[PDB]
């Protein structure tokens, strides 16, 4: 058994993880009371990956819920799927971070890490063979950014050999929600390159772009974006839960994708996305799935890969299919636009196949791709940071907590080193 | 007294051995639950004094998802409950992992079960190891398993049926490292190594068989038929019987050169066999056709140095001699100067059995051709090019050094394969 | 039918011609002043 | 050891030209 | 599996010997209970709780194991079937126990309210800079 | 067979022993009249550990009830289970000690120690084989902290080679109940160090934390706290009265958990404590009992194990369990937290397993832990003592009964020496 | 004519006997009342029960056992259990207070007042026997009465009954798993008795039987009962030649003749060969070569030692069931070929075989499958020293700072017992390595 301990963090983390646990309980046939009612026997033998064993045949999710205010905790607890979670796993505080990275990381958030650590060690020592962890948060907040990073940099040195995934939501360039968010984004990106193994960059307006042109969704609330994130959140760990012709866990997608220990930022994607009006006017085949995966309008980060070079491309397929019209199509896409793949790796493609599709879909596929076009997100976050820091716009909300003012300078320096390192590995012959 | 222990390591080994043992159970009198509904079964099956036949195989894999289907489905009754060895985690596409860190705590159980299988053996002819180069446990644990099998048993012949990485298509990125590092160890601990390629079998299934859209099962059925033709003369009488030790005396001229090919000649569908005469003269020409080999290397670029022919069915030596002479007199096929004979023949009266639901036809004639050429050197040259292209910037070495391995291993394996690579040039001239 | 029937081991064996000994299978046929001893082929 | 095989018995490390 | 019309002896169905699969004991997640059923009464031994186990069930279990699993011999067969009298006591208003009771209880409280008497997990303490408890 | 003469002195001792005898009578199946109305044969096989066979087919407890003022005996006699105790065992005076150690030890306890010793000499010599005595009292009060230690000092002379236990309630860190409590605590620890084979220290806000966080009790009375103390009190002797796969009496725990004769201050615990709404979200199973056994939020003393090194740990289990799971859990907890156990003892866990669980429970366990983190409580009491004694704050209420100040000096010197000797095994 | 008196001391001895005597009452046709419904036995000569059972004046069978314990919480289970009428009421001795994991108490204070009654019962049991082969003592080392009172019992038995043979099946402290803290003191102080007043001492690790039960059987989470069934099967196999008929019968004196090379070396190792469940006996057969090869594996051993690092000095193989001497000869000729099993130089044969024709008997609700064959290897190896090496470290660690000695010296024991016992165990270590050194030359150059 290879079980994942799920770590929600903040408002973004909780709103994503509620929907994620909904789709996981949908796939395994778990009712909100916590029992099993699936129509097949293939949904139970690998339920220990996400579900712990309680009394009476009750399956409790492997989640700890972290927040710095009780506003979102009480909402997710009173939701339709809020009664599966363990009552003790709700750990929250009284005073919030207030969209401050420093409050979430140093002063207010440091009060709470010693209880989330208690719940995490409570939950990880019950594991027989623990595979790794999983964190959901946002980089533009105060307790998703600060407290989440403190959790990342505090559970890594206790368990120094596991696989750590973060489904971070980095700030959008165009649409904005928080004035002070370049500070939090820079100060969390500087720390996200030392204590992570896989990081999935997701932009809100990229999901809006998907909903507005691919899905043709007209009034997409946050639930639809949560489903878009969570479908590929469950499309990566799918080979542990179901058999397949070619299995790949998190680590098999880690060794095969990151070439160097400081290049672990990918752009996710989901293949069979169509409107409700185009439900029946589509043949769900592999040439219709890989063509949409590599389309520039499909990635959930607002960085066009045509501006860069694909370092490595991973693809996890779901549903009953063979292995000719997978590999021939991936060869064709490697040979057609060969200018976008690095020449110093001859085969840039990793492929896994599972034969248990999501319900209501014949076939599905999840894209994970490491590209050096991610430098245009970092450099533009840095430009908006340095348009703010040189006039000391909001530094008194950060300096007044004991944080030394040099920390912004070294965070900016490390961000620039990341951008330059991505730049050298692009034109390298 | 003519027994052959099979070892299946990895997902490729297990998914090959499933088809292999389905064919073995159909060929003899063994029911899927191990019962009887005449001593040919003793090579592959053991005997209990209650009517139960137990296979002489071990299914070893580190991930549990592949072997758990074997102990759940139809043939769950046939295998011993212990003979399916299973670990907790996998090697994660890492030769270093499965060879130094995870494969070390599993090898004792596999060695103990191999010893207990050999205790039932009184006339042990040799071993049959099935694995793949591109994986982690198929490259790391297979190398360690053969490496301690040589010290356990000595000069007993261990035959290899390895899935070589394909030139054009690939399922992984890090596979040149594994394929470099395991051939540094499968040189001194492997008496023979029959090589197969996935895309060549894809082209064979597309053209010769009617099956477009072929899964891995159709790939494994052909390997099962070939490996039944290899050991057919042990279990059934023939005009000219061949042994396992009768292969390497006439197929392996030098101990560095033990990489021959395999070719099943009358690969034909049920509809197409209804129109085609499949006499000896018509199917001996299909063995030497470069489009019908199962490795993507062209023998027109090289020269044959040996040829082992094993016939099945109602083959008279008349037509065998009269067709080998016809193969000799045409100059598309050429031989080396230092072999003037270049042929070994074998005839078994028992026709090849048919699996129901497979895409093979009922045939009274079949020949499995084994031959090593100098045209396999281009595969080593291409894999060499991929390694020294990827090893220049050290593209993935941190995933190997931290799991129990050094820097100089790649270098010394690489110059060892330089010696292997141009040891073929002194032979073909 | 699946359930055929449990036959008792008594009937259907005895009215033959001879003795049919058990320890060493021998078939003594005794006609009027004649004897032909057989055995297991 | 230099660049091409010199007279003298030894291991033929062909990439190192030694 | 103990129900078969063709193996009825004296009005009771019995399980034959040819229908026993040897792999069934190593199947933890195939023969398992899913939901079960509650009763709106006090705990105890009663007539409406289905898997209610008295002191007469363990004695019966020890008796049946010492009775050779209730063999049924036949003519020209030493053991043919397994008697159905040994599995009768594993064969069967009431509410569901799995619906959560925490939804009708008090709300969860923040961590500093829970730390009202003795303080746990404070950053300015000795134990925060020591190795934790695993 | 093995007989425990239960003694209790003071309001705390009486109000804990009331719930203790209620729990024992529920477990052995004794109705409030005194007879047997149980439904098993194992409940009567070793009932003479706590009870006496007498007239009526009924069993009376071996309880000696001692107080200087009968104010709180009125409440226990009016309770549901107040009619079982023999009227001759109630020993009472006329005036209370007023939270003064000197009045409970020299002036008012001296006139009452004759009748108590007569009662315990009668109850201890009506035994085929007396195992040892048992005292419940408090270290903050006046008649508990003085009268109980006078009883121990008078009983250990008469019965020296017997086992004495003390389930004392030691003073609480944050909020006290008696102003002059450090004086009583120091003067009673000075006697319990040299006088007691096994001491159990229970803090009141440790139990408040238990009832508020673990059990989620909004309105807990003192009945729940006494219930918890009674539950961990009955679990120590549960192998004397019921069979098991591995049995351990008071003497076995005395041998295993006491390395040197001055380290016997243990931290009790009770394993299956679960909130009402969290009952169906967790299972009763040996790892999920032994995890809560070693948790810092389950100890009944207000000092976590992380402050020091675990010296020896007991674990008395009840229920149908496998021995391999138990003995692998206690090895795993030692292996994981290797820095908090003493390296010079290869095995720091003594394990016993009983047969019959408590009513309504599958499994139960009773943590008994000897740790070097209890020395920080004695340091706290000692420094509060020095703050009080530096200016002679309430000392005239003690010298007025004829006490010398060298008593206070020597009682703090013994505490300081025990603190320094516990610190010897910290490395 | 072939009697054997079993002595069960302590909690471990009593609970071991509660399975051993159920096995004995099932091998012969003995109901728990004490009745023999049929006098004919399927493999014996109408008196085969005389090794363990004796006749009374009312047509009843009474075991030749004495159950001793210093506390009655486990003996009253025997007095109230299913076999309450089988045992003589006097045959189950009990005390008042146990030693409470103290060797000193059970050896000097509590054990002195109960040893006379136990010796009286042993004398009255051995009065009836006219052909007493020897004793079988069952105790454990990690206890007060299994280690202290058993020592006093053996000390008095040796001076009372002379050179009569005696055997102990002791339980040894495991390397990692323990149930007591003061256990190494008791396990060290009892070495002198099992070295001096013994003829063939058996050491059994609970942990090794835990690996055997979890691995070979499909039983996860076993208890002490499943552990005791295996020990019962082993003691049944060591005595099956004194009761039943076989091709090559071996008594308990030929045992010590062909197993004990020197009087101070009497610590062999026990393993039972076909310990498989009924699930896994359906696939594999149980040929003599299979269950002879499986006996030599380190995982199948019943202590936590590795026999590959040591060298065998002697070996005794006891066979049961469908065994013909040709198969034993073939298996022995097979296991002499391999390099792994390396024997000592001064034992060119190194094998003693014994064949009985009775298959082992199963119990209702048992763990082991019903089999046709059974082997019980009983061999001494130099690889047994790695348990004493692990015990000496724990004793030295405890005693170096004088931890628990106050519970011992004040109970009558002179404190110099620990140093002398440690020196005795060191001398044993040196003696066991003296008989393992090859008397050969280490080549040249
Ligand atoms: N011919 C054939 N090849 C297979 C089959 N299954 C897997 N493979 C090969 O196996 C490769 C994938 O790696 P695996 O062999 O599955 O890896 P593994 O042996 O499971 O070891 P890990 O990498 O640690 O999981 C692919 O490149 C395939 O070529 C099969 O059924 N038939
Ligand atoms: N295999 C096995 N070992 C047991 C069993 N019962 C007890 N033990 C072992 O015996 C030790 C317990 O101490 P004992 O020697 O039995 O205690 P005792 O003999 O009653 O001596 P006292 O307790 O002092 O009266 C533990 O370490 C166990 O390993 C049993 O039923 N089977
Ligand atoms: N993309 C996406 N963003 C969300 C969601 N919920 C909140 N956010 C974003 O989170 C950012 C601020 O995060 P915030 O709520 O302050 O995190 P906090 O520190 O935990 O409070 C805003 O830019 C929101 O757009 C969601 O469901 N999807
Ligand atoms: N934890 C706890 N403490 C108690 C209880 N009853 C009394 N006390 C304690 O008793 C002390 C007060 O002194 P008290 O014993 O009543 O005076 P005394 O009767 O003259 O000895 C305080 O320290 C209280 O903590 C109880 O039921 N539980
Ligand atoms: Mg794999
Ligand atoms: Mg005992």
């Amino acid at each position: 058994m290879r079980e994942i301990v799920h770590l929600q963090a903040g408002q973004c983390g909780n709103q994503i993880g509620a929907k994620f646990w909904e789709v996981i309980s949908d796939e395994h046939g778990i009712d909100p009371t916590g029992t099993y009612h699936g129509d097949s026997d293939l949904q139970l033998e690998r339920i220990n990956v996400y579900y712990n064993e309680a009394t009476g045949g009750k399956y409790v999710p492997r989640a700890v819920l972290v927040d710095l205010e009780p506003g979102t905790m009480d909402s997710v607890r009173s939701g339709p799927f809020g009664q599966i979670f363990r009552p003790d796993n709700f750990v929250f505080g009284q005073s919030g971070a207030g969209n401050n990275w420093a409050k979430g990381h140093y002063t207010e958030g440091a009060e709470l890490v010693d209880s989330v650590l208690d719940v995490v060690r409570k939950e990880a020592e019950s594991c027989d063979c623990l595979q790794g962890f999983q964190l959901t948060h946002s980089l533009g907040g105060g307790t998703g950014s600060g407290m989440g990073t403190l959790l990342i940099s505090k559970i890594r040195e206790e368990y120094p050999d596991r696989i750590m995934n973060t489904f971070s939501v980095v700030p959008s360039p165009k649409v904005s929600d928080t004035v002070v968010e370049p500070y939090n984004a820079t100060l969390s990106v500087h720390q996200l390159v030392e204590n992570t193994d896989e990081t999935y960059c997701i932009d809100n307006e990229a999901l809006y772009d998907i909903c507005f042109r691919t899905l043709k969704l007209t009034t997409p609330t946050y639930g639809d974006l949560n489903h878009l994130v969570s479908a590929t959140m469950s499309g990566v760990t799918t080979c542990l839960r179901f058999p397949g012709q070619l299995n790949a866990d998190l680590r098999k997608l880690a060794v095969n994708m990151v070439p160097f220990p400081r290049l672990h930022f990918f752009m996710p994607g989901f293949a069979p996305l169509t409107s409700r009006g185009s439900q029946q006017y589509r043949a769900l085949t592999v040439p219709e799935l890989t063509q949409q995966m590599f389309d520039a309008k499909n990635m959930m980060a607002a960085c066009d890969p045509r501006h860069g070079r694909y370092l490595t491309v991973a693809a996890v397929f779901r549903g009953r299919m063979s292995m000719k019209e997978v590999d021939e199509q991936m060869l064709n896409v490697q040979n057609k636009n060969s200018s976008y793949f690095v020449e110093w790796i001859p085969n840039n493609v990793k492929t896994a196949v599972c034969d248990i599709p999501p319900r209501g879909l014949k076939m599905s596929a999840t894209f994970i791709g490491n590209s050096t076009a991610i430098q245009e997100l970092f450099k533009r976050i840095s430009e908006q940071f340095t348009a703010m820091f040189r006039r000391k716009a909001f530094l008194h909300w950060y300096t007044g907590e004991g944080m030394d003012e040099m920390e912004f300078t070294e965070a900016e320096s490390n961000m620039n080193d990341l951008v330059s390192e991505y730049q050298q590995y692009q034109d390298a012959t | 007294m003519r027994e052959c222990i099979s070892i299946h390591v990895g997902q490729a080994g297990v998914q090959i051995g499933n088809a292999c043992w389905e064919l073995y159970c159909l060929e003899h009198g063994i029911q899927p639950d191990g019962q009887m509904p005449d001593d040919s079964f003793n090579t592959f099956f053991s005997e209990t004094g209650a009517g139960k036949h137990v296979p002489r195989a071990v299914f070893v894999d580190l991930e549990p998802t592949v072997v758990d289907e074997v102990r759940t489905g139809t043939y769950r009754q046939l295998f011993h409950p212990e003979q399916l060895i299973t670990g907790k985690e996998d090697a994660a596409n890492n030769y270093a992992r499965g060879h130094y860190t995870i494969g070390k705590e599993i090898v004792d159980l596999v060695l103990d079960r191999i010893r207990k299988l050999a205790d039932l053996c009184t006339g042990l002819q040799g071993f049959l190891i099935f694995h793949s180069f591109g994986g982690g446990t198929g490259s790391g644990f297979a190398s360690l398993l053969m490496e301690r099998l040589s010290v356990d048993y000595g000069k007993k012949s261990k035959l290899e049926f390895a899935i070589y990485p394909a030139p054009q298509v690939s399922t992984a990125v890090v596979e040149p490292y594994n394929s470099i590092l395991t051939t540094h160890t499968t040189l001194e601990h492997s008496d023979c190594a029959f090589m197969v390629d996935n895309e060549a079998i894809y082209d064979i299934c597309r053209r010769n068989l009617d099956i477009e859209r072929p899964t891995y099962t159709n790939l494994n059925r052909l390997i099962g038929q070939i490996v039944s033709s290899i050991t057919a003369s042990l279990r059934f009488d023939g005009a000219l019987n061949v042994d396992l030790t009768e292969f390497q005396t006439n197929l392996v001229p030098y101990p560095r050169i033990h990489f021959p090919l395999a070719t099943y000649a009358p690969v034909i569908s049920a509809e197409k066999a209804y129109h085609e005469q499949l006499s000896v003269a018509e199917i001996t020409n299909a063995c030497f056709e470069p489009a019908n080999q199962m490795v993507k290397c062209d023998p027109r670029h090289g020269k044959y140095m040996a040829c082992c022919m094993l016939y099945r069915g109602d083959v008279v030596p008349k037509d065998v001699n009269a067709a080998i002479a016809t193969i000799k007199t045409k100059r598309t096929i050429q031989f080396v100067d230092w072999c003037p004979t270049g042929f070994k023949v074998g005839i078994n009266y028992q026709p090849p059995t048919v699996v129901p639901g497979g895409d093979l036809a009922k045939v009274q004639r079949a020949v499995c051709m084994l031959s090593n050429t100098t045209a396999i050197a281009e595969a080593w040259a291409r894999l060499d090019h991929k390694l020294d292209l990827m090893y220049a910037k050290r593209a993935f070495v941190h995933w190997y050094v931290g799991e129990g391995m050094e820097e100089g291993e790649f270098s010394e394996a690489r110059e060892d394969l330089a010696a292997l690579e141009k040891d073929y040039e002194e032979v073909g001239v | 039918t699946p359930r055929c029937g449990c036959v008792d081991p008594l009937p259907g064996r005895l009215p033959f011609q001879g003795y049919e000994s058990a320890c060493s299978g021998r078939h003594y046929c005794l006609r009027g002043m004649d004897y032909c001893v057989s055995g297991p082929p | 050891t230099m660049e091409k095989p010199p007279p003298g018995e030894g291991v033929t490390l062909w990439k190192s030209k030694m | 599996d103990f129900d078969n019309a063709y193996f009825t002896l004296l009005g009771v169905p019995n399980k034959p010997l040819q229908c026993l699969d040897i792999t069934e004991t190593g199947q933890r997640l195939r023969n398992r209970y899913h939901e079960g059923k509650l009763a709106p009464i006090a705990p105890g031994i009663n007539r409406v709780d289905w898997p209610c186990f008295t002191r007469a069930i363990e004695d019966w279990s020890r008796f049946v194991s010492s009775a050779g699993e209730f063999k049924l011999p036949c003519a020209s067969k030493k053991v043919e079937s397994f008697s159905g009298y040994a599995v009768r006591y594993l064969k069967p208003f009431c509410l569901n126990q799995n619906p959560s009771l925490d939804r009708y209880g008090q709300k969860p409280l923040p961590f500093d309210s829970l730390n009202a008497f003795r303080r746990f997990g404070s950053n300015y303490s000795r134990v925060n800079y020591l190795t934790p408890w695993h």
